[PDB]
RNA sequence: UGUGUGUCCG
C-alpha cells in the first residue's frame, strides 16, 4: 500500500503545484491589468477640466455674434439640394448668383 | 351676339396709362404714363378711327389743345353736377320716385304693427312719425344726383358692349358740363372759371404738365377745357354718391327715433367733412389721400381719450398730430399756395382734431374712410416701393434664432402631448438630453416656469413623422376659377402687340385655372408631391411670377403675385397641409376681454409658477412679408419638412423667387426698353428688378404666423408674465395679465399694468429686431381697457357699435349672375341683417333696405342689360303694365314659398330660424291681417308642385317643391357637367365622372329616402360623404357672368348658345313671379282650410309636396314652431301679481320663463343712462382603440359608420347596411372599423340632429351689452311642457325682446322689473323616440372606385395605433 | 489502523478534488474582468479624440469669425 | 521502511500547503489592491455630467449656426479683401463681433461699406428701449407752436402772440415738455383752449414774475384786424400773470400792451 | 503512536484545506460583488463619451467643407 | 383687328 499512497500523494502535490502556478499567473495578469487601468486616470482627470473650461468659454463667446445676410444663400442651397438628388448641375441658364 | 359683360361696381384699380393714346388720336396733349414708349407707338385699330368720327370733331372744335388731369377734377364734378339736363335714356330714374317713397312708408307701418303684435313696441309713442320720415327722405341733399349718376352708369355700361366695328358714341349736356362717351372712354368739357388758381395765374391742375408761360398762351381766348378719363372713374363717382346718400339718410332718420342722443354722429358735421375733403383733394391732386388717410388713427385716438387719462392716453394723439403736421408740411412746399388757400387747406384735420363726440359716435364715424374716392396707381412707383425693403442687407443675432427654434419645437411637442395621450416615442440617443429623460420616463411634461435651462435640450429630439399627406377632403381648392401666370417662354405675350412694337414669337393657349386643370393628364396629390420633391419648379420654363396691383385702397400701391399652374398647385397643397397639420399648435385665442371673463378662471389662468388686471397693445402685421430672409427661416422650414415625409416641398418659394424676373402685368405699358433682340434677357429699370430676397404677400402666411406666435411665446418665457395673443387681418393684439394683491386699491393698478405692458412691448421689440423685423414704437400704443380687433371694438368691456360699414354698401345693382333679381334682393337682405346685428336703432337700416328694394326692382324691369335696348320685362310677361299693387303683393310673400321677400322682421331677434316655412307663414298671415285683404291666404300659399328629383330634396332638406323658390345653381351645374362630358381629358376626372354617374346618384338618393319614417337631415348629412357629394362639389365652381360668357371650353361645345338659354330662363322666372292666379290649384286649397295652426299648415304643405318621393310614408324631423307664436309676454310691474300665473293657474298652473334685471353696474361709458352703454356681471361614447394620424377617407368612413350604426338601433342589419358604403372609401372591413367607432348612446335622434350636431350656431342678432344685465330662469317650466322648445333660441328671444323694448328710455324711467314668457297650448307637442328601419340594401357596385385622388384609402393603417 | 489510514487518505483525496473544482470555477469566473478593463482604454482613446476635435473646432472658430 | 516514506510525503504535502496558502494570501492582497486602485475612478460622475451638458449645449448651438449659413460663409480674410475694391458686401453671409464691428464703424479710416453701416445702425438703435421713453414723442418749438395754433379758432388774434411768447420762453428755459403736458391735461379735463393757455401762463413757475418781451413795429399796419380792441397804454410795472402777453414798440417813443 | 500522529496530521491538513476553500470562496464572492458594482456606471460613462465624440465629429465634418 | 383689358392667397 506504500506505492499507491506515494503515487496518490505525488498526484495531489502536483495538482496543488498547478493550482499555485495558475494562481501566480492570475496575480501577475491582475497586476498588469491594474497598472494599465491606473496608467491614464490622471490624464483623464486633468483633461476633463480643460474640456469643461473650453466648452464654457465657447458657449459664452457664442452669445456675442452678429451675422449679416448675403445675396447668394438661396442659390447655394438650391444648388446643393439639386446636386443631392439625381446629382447634376441645374439646367441652364445659370441661377441668380452662380459663384 | 356678344361675349362681353361690363361690371356694375368698381372692382379694379384705377390706371390711366392708355388714355395717353386716346388724346393722341384726337390731336390733344396729355401726360399720364411715365413710359416714353407710349409717346411714339402705333395706335390700335380702334381709337384711331376717332379722326373719322364727325361727332368727336364737333365736340372738340372750341377747346384748347391742352388738357388737364382727371384726379384734380373729381370733387369739382361731384359738387357741380345735378340732374336737370337732357339724357338719352327714355325712362328716367327720377320719374318713379314717388312710388318708391310710398313703398318705404308702407314698410315702416308694417314693422311697427309687427312689433305691436309681438308685445315690444315702445312707450309714449308720437303721432308725428310718418311726416318726419317723408320730410327726411324728400329733403335729402344727394337725392337727384344719385338718379343722374345712375342714368350715366346705365349709359356707359350699355355703351361698353359692341366690340365689333362701327362703334357709336353718346352725348350728355347738363348745363355747365358736357360729357361725351365712346367705348370705355369719357371726355368732360368744363368751364375754366371754376378751377382754383395759382399765384402765377394758372390752375393747380396744370402745375406738373405745363410751364407758366406755355399754358397761358395755350389757353388764349377760351372758356371751356377738356379732360379725358376711362369708364372706371364714373363708376367710382356713382359709388361715392350712393354712399354719401345712404350715410346722410341714415343719420337724418336716426334723429327721429332718439331726439336727445343718437349713436350716429350727425348730418351737418359729415357734410362739412365732405366739403373739406373735396377742397383738399381739388387743391392737392392725388397727393391729398396721404392726408385723408389719417381719419382712422385720429378717430382711434379720440376714442382712446375717453377714459381716466392717467399718463399714456395722450401720447397716441400727439404722435398722430405731429405726423399729420409733418405730412401737410412736406407735400405743400413746392406748390405755390396762396395764404388764403394755405389757411383753408388745414380745415379738414382741424375739424377732425377739435371734435367733441361720444365714443359710439366716433366709432360710427370711423367707417367713412372710403367716401372720397381712390388714388390713381402707377406701376413704376409701386415697383420702386416694393424693391426697397426687399433687397436691403439685414443683421441678425444667432442666439435669438436658436431660442425661437427651440420654442417652436417645444410648442409642437406640447400640443402633441396635450392630445394623443403621451410623448411621441423620442428616438436618437436619449442620453444627449439629460433632464428631459426623467420626464419622458415618468410620462409627464414640464409645466412652463422651469423651462429656461433645458430649452436647448429640445434641439436634439428626433421622432417619426406626426402628420399625414393624404388629408385632402375638398378637391374644389384645385379648381377655383382664377387667373395664373404664363410660362417663361411666352412671358411677354400678355402685353398689347401695338404698344410692344413687335409680335411675340410665342403665344399661350390659356390663362385660367379651370381650363388648365381639365387638360392635365397626370393630376394627383402624389404626382404633385413628386413634382415638388424632385425640385421640378426650378425648370427654365417655370419662372415667371407676375405682379398685379391690388383693388381699391388708399396707399400709393400694393401688389400680389401670380405663379404658373404647377407651382400654384404646390402652394395650394402646402397651405392645405399646414392648415390641417401644423398651425393648430399655435392657435388664435380671442375673447381676451378681462371684464367679460370669470374672475376665478382668470385668476387660475394668470398663475405662472388676488385681483387680476390686464392690459394690452396691438402691433401691425403688414411689412413682415418683405422682411423674411432664408437665413432666419431655414431651420423652421427644415423642421416642417421633417414633420412630414416630404423632402423639398415647403421651401419652394425661397428657391425659385430670386431666380425670377419681376414685373407688373399691365396691359398698356410693358417694362422699359423692351425690344425684339433683348427679349430673352430683358434689362431691368424703373419697373423691374432681378434679386428678390424677401417674401410675397399672401404666400406662406400660416408659417409666418406660427413663427410670430413662437416669438411671442419666447418673450413670455423670458419675462415672468402671462401673455395672450390674437392675429387677424393685418394686425395682432397681445394682452398681458399682471395679477395684484388684495389691499392695493384701484388707482395705481392701471398704472402698474400699463408699465408691465410697456416693458413687455420693449422686450418684444428687441427680440423682433434681433430676428430682422423692425417695429415702429411711434405707431405702437399701450392701453388698459380699449381693444380693437377685426370686427370687434371694446372699451372697458363695453362693445361699441359699427353698422355704417355694412349699411352704406346697399345698392340697387350688384353682381348676381346675369343681373338676377333674386340674388340682388338676397344680398340686400343679408346686408340689412348684418347691419342690424350691431347698433341699437332699428328703423334707419330697414328704411334704407326698403328704399333700395323697389329701386332695384324698377331699374331691372326697365333697363336690363341682357336684352336689347327698349325692352320691357314687365310688359310682355303679363300683357299689361306692371302696377304698384302687384309689386307690393309680390314683395310680401316670403321666399320659401317663392315670393321674393327677404326682409323678415323675425330676424331682428335671432339670427338662425328653426323653421323657415313656419316663420314665413306667420309673417304672411300677419301682413295679410294688417291690410283688409285677409281672404288671399289660401290662394297665395296653395300654388302647384314642381317637377323636382330626389337629388334636389336631399340638397334642400327643409324646402318646398315649388319652381319659384329655386336658384340658378342647377343651371350652372348642368352646364358644367355637359362641358365636362365633351372635355376634361384629365384621365382621373373621367374615372370619377363615368357614364353611369347620374344613375348611381339617383339610386343612392332614392335608397336613402326609402326608410320608415323618412328623415331629410340624416339623408342630407350622409349623402355628402359619398362620391356623389364629391362630384357635386366639383361641379359647382362657376362664380361670375364673364367666365360664363367668355370661357373657351364652355362655348366650344356648339349646341344652343348660352345667352339665348339665359334669356329664356330669365323670362320664365319673371313670368313665375308677379303673375298670380295662374299657378294655383283648388285641390290643396280646400285641403288646407279650417286648420288655424301654423305647424299643421307647414306639415300638410310639406307632405303634399314631394308626393312622388314620399309615397305614403310619414315625414319627421322637419317641422318646428315659430317662437313668436309660442310665447306671450305680460311685462309685470315691480309689485303686482301675474294674472296668468294667479287668476288662471288654480287647477294645475301654467309654465313660464322668468326674466329679471340685475342692479350692479360695474362699468358704463359714457353714462348709465342707456342699457346698451352699460355692462354687468353674469356669463351668457369612447372607442376601444384610436388611430394615429388618420387620413381624410378614414375619418369620413368612421363618421359614416358611426352615424349609420347610431340611427338604426331597432334593426339588426347594420352589418349589411354599412358594407356597401365602405367598399368605395377604405380598404378595411366591417367589424374592424366598429372597434374604432365610438359606442354612441343617445336618445330621440331628432334632438341630437337639431342642437347637438349644431347645423347652425344659433348665436344672437343683437349687441351683447344688454345680455349681461339680465337673468333668465327656465327651470320654472317644470316638465318642460322631449319637446319642440329650443332653449338657446328661447334665451335669445327673451334677451332681444328686452333689449328692443327699452332702447330709447333712460334706466331710471323703466317702470318694469320682471317679465313672464307664458307658452300657449297649441304649438307645443310631445315628440317620442323613433328610429329608422331599412327593409333592403343598397345592392349597388361601388368597388370600381380604385383611384387615390380623393376616394380610395389603400393601406389606411400607416401611422399606427394609439 | 490501516482502515483509518485509507479513510483519511480518501477524505484528503475528496477535499483535494473539491479544491481543484473550486480553483477551476474561480479561474472560469476570472475571465470576465477584461469586460470591465477595456472600457478604461476606450474612454482614454475617446477623450484624446475629443480633445483633438474640440481643438480643431476652436481653430475653425478663430478662422471664421472676424473677431479682434 | 514505508514509515519514513509516509512521513516524508506528509512533510512535503504540509510544506506545499504552506506555500499555496502563501500564494493565496498574496492573491488576496493583489485583489485588495485592485479595488483600492479601482475606488478613485467612481468620482468622475459629477465632472462628466457637467461635461456632457456643456458639450451638448455647444454642439446644438454651433450645429444650428452652421446649418443656417450656407456654403458661402465668406471667411473673414475674404470679406476684408473684398471690402478694399468694389466695396459692396461679399456674396453669402458673414460673421462679426459686436465690439469689433462697433470699433470698425466708429473709425472713419478703413472705408467700411455703407449698407453694412445702415444695417448695423438699424440693429443697434433699438437696444436703448425701456418702459420709459418707449413711445415718448420728441417736441420742438415749431411743432408745439403748430399744435397750439391748430386748436385756437380764428387767426391774427392776441392768443397767437401769447402762444408765440410762451413757446419762446419755454425754449429758453428748456421746459417745453411740462408746458405741453399741462396743456394737454387741462384741455382733456374739460377746459377750453383759451382757459388752458390761461392756466399755462398762471401755473408754470418759470412764468412767475417775468417781464413780457418787447417787439418793435414800424406803424399801425403790423396790428392785425383782431388785435385793435386789446391795444392799451402800458401801465407801470408790467406783470406776466396779470395778462401781459406782448409789448408793441414804435420808433417814435410809443409803447402798447395787450390784455385778454 | 505513529498512527495517532498520522491521523492528527491528516485532520490538521483537512482543516487547513477546508479553511482555504472558505477563504477562496469569500474572495471569489467579493470579486463578483466588486465586478457587478463596477459595471453600470463605467458603461454609462463610456456610452456618453462615445455619443459626444460622434456628435462632435459630425459637426466638424460639416464644418470642414466650408474653408 | 383687342387671345377674356382686368378681378390672388385666405
Ligand atoms: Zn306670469
Amino acid at each position: 500500500h506504500s506505492f499507491e499512497e506515494v503515487v496518490q500523494t505525488l498526484a495531489s502535490l502536483a495538482t496543488v503545484v498547478q493550482q499555485q502556478t495558475i494562481a501566480s499567473e492570475s496575480l501577475e495578469q491582475r497586476i498588469t491589468s491594474l497598472e494599465n487601468g491606473l496608467k491614464p486616470v490622471y490624464d483623464m482627470a486633468k483633461t476633463i477640466s480643460s474640456l469643461n473650461r473650453v466648452c464654457a468659454e465657447m458657449v459664452a463667446k457664442y452669445d456675442l455674434l452678429v451675422m449679416t445676410t448675403g445675396r447668394a444663400t438661396a442659390t447655394a442651397a438650391a444648388t446643393e439640394a439639386y446636386w443631392a438628388e439625381h446629382g447634376q448641375p441645374p439646367p441652364g441658364p445659370s441661377l441668380y448668383e452662380e459663384s | 351676339q356678344h361675349t362681353q359683360y361690363p361690371d356694375a361696381r368698381l372692382s379694379s384699380p384705377i390706371v390711366l396709362d392708355q388714355c395717353d393714346l386716346v388724346t393722341r388720336a384726337c390731336g390733344l396733349y396729355s401726360s399720364y404714363s411715365l413710359n416714353p414708349q407710349l409717346r411714339n407707338c402705333k395706335l390700335p385699330k380702334h381709337i384711331y378711327r376717332l379722326k373719322y368720327d364727325v361727332t368727336v370733331t364737333k365736340f372738340l372744335s372750341d377747346v384748347p389743345v391742352a388738357t388737364l388731369p382727371i384726379d384734380f377734377i373729381v370733387p369739382i364734378l361731384l359738387k357741380a353736377l345735378s340732374g336737370n339736363g337732357f339724357c338719352p335714356v327714355e325712362p328716367r330714374c327720377q320719374q318713379f320716385l314717388d312710388e318708391i317713397i310710398k313703398y318705404t312708408m308702407q314698410d315702416a307701418l308694417f314693422l311697427k304693427y309687427y312689433l305691436k303684435n309681438v308685445g315690444a313696441q315702445e312707450d309714449c309713442v308720437d303721432d308725428h312719425f310718418q311726416e318726419k320720415i317723408l320730410s327726411s327722405i324728400q329733403g335729402n341733399e344727394f337725392l337727384h344726383q344719385m338718379f343722374f349718376w345712375y342714368d350715366l352708369a346705365i349709359l356707359t355700361r350699355r355703351g361698353r358692349l359692341n366690340r365689333g366695328n362701327s362703334r357709336s358714341t353718346w352725348f350728355v349736356h347738363d348745363d355747365l358740363i358736357d360729357i361725351l362717351g365712346y367705348g370705355d372712354y369719357v371726355f368732360w368739357k368744363i368751364p375754366i372759371s371754376l378751377l382754383p388758381l395759382n399765384t402765377q395765374g394758372i390752375p393747380h391742375a396744370a402745375m406738373d404738365w405745363y410751364q407758366t408761360s406755355v399754358f397761358k398762351e395755350a389757353v388764349q381766348g377760351h372758356t371751356h377745357i377738356v379732360s379725358v378719363s376711362t369708364a372706371d372713374v364714373l363708376i367710382m363717382c356713382k359709388d361715392l354718391i350712393t354712399c354719401r346718400f345712404n350715410t346722410t339718410l341714415i343719420s337724418k332718420i336716426a334723429e327721429v327715433e332718439d331726439p336727445v342722443c343718437s349713436d350716429y354722429p350727425n348730418f351737418k358735421i359729415v357734410s362739412m367733412l365732405y366739403q373739406s375733403g373735396d377742397y383738399l383733394l381739388s387743391i392737392l391732386g392725388s397727393d391729398g389721400y396721404k392726408i385723408i388717410k389719417f381719419l382712422e388713427p385720429l378717430c382711434l385716438a379720440k376714442i382712446q381719450l375717453c377714459s381716466k387719462y392717467t399718463e399714456r392716453k395722450g401720447r397716441f394723439l400727439t404722435q398722430m398730430h405731429l405726423a399729420v403736421n409733418h405730412t401737410l408740411e412736406e407735400i405743400t412746399e413746392i406748390r405755390a399756395l396762396k395764404p388764403s388757400q394755405a389757411h383753408k387747406i388745414r380745415e379738414f384735420h382741424r375739424t377732425l382734431i377739435r371734435l367733441e363726440m361720444t365714443p359710439q359716435q366716433l366709432c360710427e364715424l370711423f367707417s367713412i374712410q372710403k367716401h372720397w374716392g381712390h388714388p390713381v396707381l402707377h406701376s413704376e412707383t409701386a415697383i420702386q416701393k416694393v424693391k426697397k425693403h426687399a433687397t436691403v442687407l439685414k443683421a441678425l443675432r444667432p442666439i435669438v434664432i436658436f431660442e425661437t427654434y427651440c420654442v417652436f419645437k417645444y410648442s409642437i411637442a406640447k400640443h402633441y402631448f396635450d392630445s394623443q395621450g403621451s410623448w411621441y416615442s423620442v428616438t436618437s440617443d436619449r442620453n444627449l438630453t439629460p433632464g428631459l429623460n426623467s420626464y419622458i420616463k415618468r410620462n409627464q411634461f414640464p409645466p412652463l416656469p422651469m423651462i429656461k435651462e433645458l430649452l436647448w435640450e429640445f434641439y436634439h429630439l428626433d421622432h417619426p413623422p406626426l402628420f399625414s399627406t393624404k388629408i385632402i377632403s375638398d378637391l374644389s381648392i384645385f379648381i377655383k376659377d382664377r387667373a395664373t401666370a404664363v410660362e417663361r417662354t411666352c412671358w411677354d405675350a400678355v402685353f398689347e402687340p401695338n404698344v410692344l412694337g413687335y409680335n411675340p414669337p410665342h403665344k399661350f393657349s390659356t390663362k385660367r385655372v379651370p381650363e388648365q386643370f381639365l387638360e392635365q393628364e397626370n393630376f394627383s396629390i402624389e404626382n404633385v408631391l413628386s413634382y415638388a420633391q424632385k425640385l421640378e419648379y426650378l425648370l427654365p420654363q417655370y419662372r415667371n411670377f407676375s405682379f398685379s396691383l391690388k383693388e381699391k385702397e388708399l396707399n400709393v400701391g400694393r401688389t400680389f403675385g401670380k405663379l404658373p399652374y404647377p407651382t400654384r398647385n404646390v402652394q395650394t397643397l402646402c397651405e392645405a397641409l399646414l392648415a390641417d397639420g401644423l398651425a393648430k399648435a399655435f392657435p388664435s385665442n380671442m375673447m381676451v376681454v378681462t371684464e367679460r371673463e370669470q374672475k376665478e378662471s382668470l385668476l387660475h389662468q394668470a398663475s405662472w409658477h388676488a385681483t387680476v388686471r390686464g392690459s394690452s397693445f396691438v402691433t401691425d402685421l403688414e411689412k413682415y412679408n418683405l422682411a423674411f430672409r432664408y437665413e432666419f427661416t431655414a431651420p423652421f422650414i427644415e423642421y416642417c419638412n421633417r414633420c412630414y415625409g416630404v423632402k423639398n416641398v415647403f421651401n419652394w418659394m425661397h428657391y425659385t423667387i430670386p431666380q425670377c424676373y419681376m414685373h407688373v402685368s399691365d396691359y398698356y405699358n410693358p417694362p422699359h426698353n423692351l425690344t425684339l433682340e433683348n427679349r430673352n434677357n430683358p434689362p431691368e429699370g424703373p419697373s423691374s428688378y432681378r434679386g428678390h430676397m424677401g417674401g410675397i404677400e399672401g404666400l406662406q402666411q400660416k408659417l409666418w404666423t406660427s413663427i410670430s406666435c413662437a416669438q411671442i411665446s419666447l418673450v413670455e418665457i423670458k419675462t415672468g408674465f402671462k401673455l395672450r395673443s390674437a392675429v387677424m387681418g393685418d394686425n395682432q393684439c397681445i394682452t398681458v395679465l399682471s395679477v395684484f394683491p388684495l389691499e392695493t386699491d384701484a388707482d395705481e393698478q392701471e398704472q402698474s399694468a400699463e408699465d408691465n405692458a410697456a416693458r413687455v412691448a420693449a422686450s418684444l421689440a428687441k427680440v423682433t429686431s434681433a430676428c430682422g423685423i423692425f417695429l415702429k414704437p411711434d405707431e405702437t400704443f399701450v392701453h388698459s381697457g380699449f381693444i380693437y380687433f377685426g370686427k370687434k371694438q371694446y372699451l372697458n368691456g363695453v362693445q361699441l357699435p359699427q353698422s355704417l360699414k355694412t349699411a352704406t354698401r346697399m345698392a340697387p345693382l350688384s353682381d348676381a349672375i346675369f343681373d338676377d333679381l333674386q340674388g340682388t334682393l338676397a344680398s340686400i337682405g343679408t346686408a340689412f341683417e348684418r347691419s342690424i346685428s350691431e347698433t341699437r336703432h332699428i328703423f334707419p337700416c330697414r328704411i334704407t333696405a326698403a328704399f333700395h328694394t323697389f329701386f332695384s326692382v324698377r331699374i331691372l324691369q326697365y333697363h336690363h342689360l341682357g336684352f336689347n335696348k327698349g325692352f320691357d320685362l314687365g310688359q310682355l310677361t303679363l300683357g299689361k303694365p306692371l302696377d304698384f299693387g302687384t309689386i307690393s303683393l309680390a314683395l310680401a310673400v316670403p321666399q320659401v314659398l317663392g315670393g321674393l321677400s327677404f326682409l323678415n322682421p323675425e330676424k331682428c331677434f335671432y339670427r338662425n330660424l328653426g323653421d323657415p316655412v313656419t316663420s314665413g307663414l306667420f309673417q304672411l298671415k300677419t301682413y295679410l291681417r294688417m291690410i283688409e285683404m285677409d281672404d288671399l291666404f289660401l290662394p297665395l300659399i296653395a300654388k302647384n308642385p314642381g317637377n323636382c328629383t330626389a337629388i334636389d330634396f336631399v340638397l334642400n332638406p327643409s324646402g318646398l317643391n315649388v319652381p319659384g323658390s329655386q336658384d340658378l345653381t342647377s343651371f350652372l351645374r348642368q352646364i358644367v357637367r355637359r362641358t365636362i362630358t365633351l372635355s376634361a381629358k384629365n384621365k382621373l376626372i373621367n374615372t370619377l365622372f363615368h357614364a353611369s354617374a347620374d344613375f348611381e346618384d339617383e339610386m343612392v338618393c332614392k335608397w336613402l329616402l326609402s326608410s320608415t319614417p323618412v328623415m331629410s337631415r340624416f339623408a342630407a348629412d350622409i349623402f355628402s360623404r359619398t362620391p356623389s357629394g364629391k362630384r357635386l362639389q366639383i361641379l359647382g365652381y362657376l362664380e361670375g357672368t364673364r367666365t360664363l360668357l367668355a370661357s373657351k371650353i364652355i362655348n366650344n361645345n356648339t349646341e344652343t348658345p348660352v345667352l339665348d338659354r339665359l334669356r329664356k330662363i330669365t323670362l320664365q322666372r319673371w313670368s313665375l313671379w308677379f303673375s298670380y292666379l295662374d299657378h294655383c290649384d283648388n285641390i290643396l286649397a280646400e285641403a288646407l282650410t279650417q286648420i288655424t295652426c301654423t305647424v299643421d299648415l307647414a306639415q300638410i304643405l310639406r307632405e303634399y309636396s314631394w308626393a312622388h318621393i314620399l309615397e305614403g310614408r310619414p315625414l319627421i324631423g322637419a317641422t318646428l314652431p315659430c317662437m313668436i307664436e309660442q310665447f306671450k309676454v305680460v311685462w309685470l310691474k315691480p309689485y303686482e301679481q301675474c294674472p296668468q300665473c294667479s287668476n288662471a293657474k288654480q287647477p294645475g298652473g301654467k309654465p313660464f320663463v322668468s326674466v329679471a334685471v340685475k342692479k350692479h353696474i360695474v362699468s358704463a361709458w359714457p353714462n348709465a343712462s342707456r342699457i346698451s352703454w352699460t355692462i354687468g356681471d353674469g356669463i351668457p361614447g369612447q372607442p376601444a382603440i384610436k388611430p394615429k394620424c388618420p387620413s381624410a377617407a378614414l375619418r369620413e368612413a368612421i363618421e359614416l359608420a358611426s352615424r349609420l350604426t347610431w340611427v338604426t338601433q331597432g334593426s339588426s342589419n347594420s352589418d349589411l347596411l354599412i358594407k356597401p358604403f365602405l367598399e368605395a372609401r377604405v380598404n378595411l372591413s366591417v367589424q374592424e372599423i366598429l372597434q374604432m367607432t365610438p359606442s354612441h348612446y343617445s336618445g330621440n335622434i331628432v334632438h341630437r340632429y337639431n342642437d347637438q350636431y349644431s347645423p347652425h350656431s344659433f348665436m344672437a342678432n343683437r349687441m351683447s351689452n344688454s345680455a349681461t344685465r339680465l337673468i333668465v330662469s327656465t327651470n320654472t317650466l317644470g316638465e318642460f311642457s322631449d319637446s319642440n322648445i329650443i332653449f338657446q333660441n328661447v334665451i335669445n328671444y327673451a334677451v332681444a325682446l328686452f333689449d328692443i323694448k327699452f332702447r330709447n328710455t333712460e334706466a331710471t324711467d323703466i317702470q318694469y322689473n320682471r317679465a313672464h314668457l307664458h307658452l300657449t297650448k297649441c304649438c307645443t307637442r310631445e315628440v317620442p323616440a323613433q328610429y329608422l328601419t331599412y327593409t333592403s340594401t343598397l345592392d349597388l357596385d361601388l368597388t370600381r372606385y380604385r383611384e387615390n385622388e380623393l376616394i380610395y384609402d389603400n393601406n389606411p393603417l400607416k401611422g399606427g395605433l394609439n | 489502523s490501516f482502515e483509518e489510514v485509507v479513510q483519511t487518505l480518501a477524505s484528503l483525496a475528496t477535499v483535494v478534488q473539491q479544491q481543484t473544482i473550486a480553483s477551476e470555477s474561480l479561474e472560469q469566473r476570472i475571465t470576465s474582468l477584461e469586460n470591465g478593463l477595456k472600457p478604461v482604454y476606450d474612454m482614454a482613446k475617446t477623450i484624446s479624440s475629443l480633445n483633438r476635435v474640440c481643438a480643431e473646432m476652436v481653430a475653425k472658430y478663430d478662422l471664421l469669425v472676424m473677431t479682434t | 521502511h514505508s514509515f519514513e516514506e509516509v512521513v516524508q510525503t506528509l512533510a512535503s504535502l504540509a510544506t506545499v500547503v504552506q506555500q499555496q496558502t502563501i500564494a493565496s494570501e498574496s492573491l488576496e492582497q493583489r485583489i485588495t489592491s485592485l479595488e483600492n486602485g479601482l475606488k478613485p475612478v467612481y468620482d468622475m460622475a459629477k465632472t462628466i455630467s457637467s461635461l456632457n451638458r456643456v458639450c451638448a449645449e455647444m454642439v446644438a448651438k454651433y450645429d444650428l449656426l452652421v446649418m443656417t449659413t450656407g456654403r458661402a460663409t465668406a471667411t473673414a480674410a475674404a470679406t476684408e479683401a473684398y471690402w478694399a475694391e468694389h466695396g459692396q458686401p461679399p456674396p453669402g453671409p458673414s460673421l462679426y463681433e459686436e465690439s469689433a464691428i462697433r470699433g470698425k464703424i466708429e473709425s472713419r479710416d478703413e472705408t467700411v461699406p455703407q449698407s453694412v453701416r445702415e444695417a448695423f445702425n438699424n440693429l443697434d438703435s433699438t437696444t436703448s428701449l425701456t418702459e420709459e421713453n418707449f413711445g415718448k414723442p420728441d417736441i420742438s418749438a415749431k411743432d408745439l407752436r403748430n399744435i397750439m395754433y391748430d386748436h385756437l379758432p380764428g387767426f391774427g388774434t392776441a392768443f397767437h402772440q401769447l402762444v408765440q411768447v410762451i413757446c419762446k420762453l419755454g425754449k429758453d428755459s428748456n421746459s417745453l415738455d411740462i408746458i405741453h403736458a399741462e396743456f394737454q391735461a387741462s384741455l382733456a379735463e374739460g377746459d377750453s383752449p383759451q382757459c388752458a393757455l390761461i392756466q399755462i401762463t398762471k401755473r408754470v413757475p418759470i412764468f412767475q414774475d417775468a417781464a413780457p418781451p418787447v417787439i418793435h413795429i414800424r406803424s399801425r399796419g403790423d396790428i392785425p384786424r383782431a388785435c385793435q380792441k386789446s391795444l392799451r397804454p402800458v401801465p407801470p410795472s408790467p406783470k406776466i400773470d396779470r395778462g401781459w402777453v406782448c409789448v408793441f414798440q414804435l420808433q417814435d417813443g410809443k409803447t402798447l400792451g395787450l390784455k385778454i
